């Protein structure tokens, strides 16, 4: 369910904003969502641990 | 947006959220267009917040 999360983001659709948006503020959005999600994947993983 | 570089040569058209380039494939509904005319210095004014 995190996927659906904008993170603070454009929008949570991946090819929406590589398909909108021009590299330099990509990469600012891809900078943003990949940090989202990295945090909810070390909770994910910590919890599993 | 062919006909929009066809008519005159722009001042800023700087553009938010998506790129002044790729404006030919994404697609959308209900457009608003609103037009004024401002002194020169304070078009930079008109922007997000």
């Amino acid at each position: 369910k995190q996927l659906s999360s904008k993170f603070g983001a454009i929008s949570s659709v991946l090819n929406d904003i590589l398909s909108r948006l021009d590299p330099p503020e990509a990469e600012v959005q891809i900078d943003r969502l990949i940090t989202g999600r990295l945090q909810s994947l070390q909770t994910y993983v910590t919890q599993q641990l | 947006y062919s006909v929009l570089y066809n008519f005159a040569p722009f001042f800023a058209f700087k553009c938010y959220g998506v790129s002044p380039t790729k404006l030919n494939d994404l697609c959308f509904t209900n457009v608003y267009a609103d037009s004024f005319v401002i002194r020169g210095n304070e078009v930079s004014q008109i922007a997000p917040g």
